[PDB]
């Protein structure tokens, strides 16, 4: 369960470390898997973690729904 | 006129906008299929380099590498080789080659040229000049020759033939080239597609040049119990897939790789692209000893 891992380490504002062990090849990701994280990541004003998440293929055009809009 | 001529010999290739592409089964000639590059349009080759990548994540500075060797590719005029359009490394590759044109246009340009598969595409209509609508291809390669005859699950029946033809046009003269006659040819890697390839491209006498978590990374690493070692050190999930005598038969390829050390060549971690193409290029050059004299 990478995303509860990935959680616990967005809490904190670590990114060299979350890189390295959440972001290796050998696993995969998609947009669908990280809205949750992104939402909170802007949320909580963490702007390297946007830079990271922006990264690894999400397509934020997709992401802003008007509903994220309103909230 | 030759092109409708043409579909009757191999026994329907128009162009799709929403470049031109052609459908060949196998065993086509290499020689013929050149000829017929030149022979309708294009122009020769000073340069051309080969990539094999299967998905995988741009790094913050990989990104920079392959811009900076396709912007040298522009400047040299050169045919880039890729396989299929599978979304990835090559997908960027494709966006970078179409946000070059229109930043610089002018004079020249650059081929993707990409080689894939019957197969492992989707449905398209068959011919003039038949649209598309998007396993999966990229809009950004200019063209893609197509291979591998009748077959519907068979995969990567194509990636034979491909290595085929990256063999001929070094063979081909052209006087004063500025290379004594011998068209340079230069190997990129990025993982297991790639490592075969590099074993057919050493078998050809082709440098090749390796980034500094696959193959690559092994080969990097290098720089029996040695290869079991690099082997589980660079990616713990890929090792258990393999059975542990196809271990046996990775050995023998990597033993093959590194049999002969100065054709490959390696980068080091804004010039290292060129530096390194132009340092594995002077090292077959200067092999021969023919133009030490």
């Amino acid at each position: 369960n990478w995303n509860g891992q990935l959680k616990l380490l967005l809490e904190w504002n670590q990114l060299d470390l979350a890189s390295d062990e959440i972001f290796t090849n050998d696993r995969n990701w998609e947009s669908a898997d990280l809205q949750d994280v992104m939402f909170t990541a802007l949320v909580k004003d963490r702007p390297k973690f946007v830079r990271l998440f922006l990264e690894n293929g999400l397509n934020l055009r997709k992401f802003l729904t008007t509903e994220v809009l309103r909230e | 006129d030759l092109a409708n001529f043409i579909q009757e010999n191999f026994k329907a290739f128009g162009d799709i906008q929403f470049g031109k592409y052609i459908r060949l089964s196998c065993d086509t000639d290499s020689e013929t299929l050149y000829d017929l590059m030149t022979q309708h349009w294009h122009l020769k080759t000073p340069n051309l380099v080969i990539s094999v990548t299967k998905n995988f994540a741009l790094k913050p500075r990989m990104r920079k590498i392959f811009s900076r060797l396709i912007y040298i590719a522009q400047s040299k005029g050169a045919w880039i080789f890729t396989g299929g359009t599978h979304y990835g490394l090559m997908k960027y590759i494709g966006e970078v080659v179409r946000d070059n044109t229109i930043s610089r246009s002018s004079e020249e340009n650059v081929v993707a040229i990409g080689i894939a598969a019957w197969g492992m595409i989707s449905n398209r209509e068959t011919l003039y000049l038949a649209h598309y609508i998007m396993y999966c291809l990229d809009n950004n390669h200019t063209h893609l020759l197509l291979v591998d005859n009748g077959t519907h699950g068979h995969p990567t029946i194509e990636a034979k033939v491909r290595t085929q033809l990256e063999k001929y046009i070094s063979e081909r003269v052209i006087p004063e080239s500025n290379y004594g006659g011998k068209i340079p040819i230069v190997c990129f890697a990025q993982g297991k597609e790639t490592l075969k390839s590099i074993n057919v491209a050493i078998k050809s006498k082709i440098p090749c040049v390796v980034v500094e978590g696959r193959i690559a990374d092994v080969i990097a690493s290098l720089v029996s119990s040695c290869v079991k070692e690099s082997l589980l050190r660079f990616l713990p999930r890929t090792i258990s897939r393999l059975s542990e005598e196809e271990t046996e038969s990775w050995i023998k390829w990597i033993k093959e790789v590194l049999e002969s050390p100065h054709l490959l060549t390696v980068i080091k971690i804004d010039e290292i692209v060129s530096n390194a193409i132009s340092f594995a290029l002077y090292k077959a050059f200067s092999t021969n000893e023919h133009d030490r004299d």
